[PDB]
């Protein structure tokens, strides 16, 4: 979808080109989403460990 | 970022592949 987000500007869509192009602000939110999954798999298979 | 993004497809490919070799070790188990 950034790639999707980089192609689609790189049209300057059909009327909507922005000086914007500030991301987000819940896909800086969904970036922790990711190592929030990573910080649950390092001790779930740190009981596996045991 | 676009001629770099196209290098994904292969790295979750691994990432698939990391998976696939490690499911048919358990029939090695």
């Amino acid at each position: 979808y950034t790639q999707v987000f980089q192609v689609t500007v790189s049209l300057g869509p059909e009327d909507w080109r922005p000086h914007s192009w500030d991301y987000g602000w819940s896909f800086c939110l969904a970036w922790g989403s990711f190592t929030c999954c990573m910080a649950a798999s390092v001790t779930t298979l740190n009981s596996y460990t045991k | 970022l676009s001629n770099v993004a196209g290098v994904f497809y292969i790295l979750v490919g691994g990432l698939g592949l990391a998976m696939l070799v490690a499911l048919i070790e358990f029939c090695y188990k």
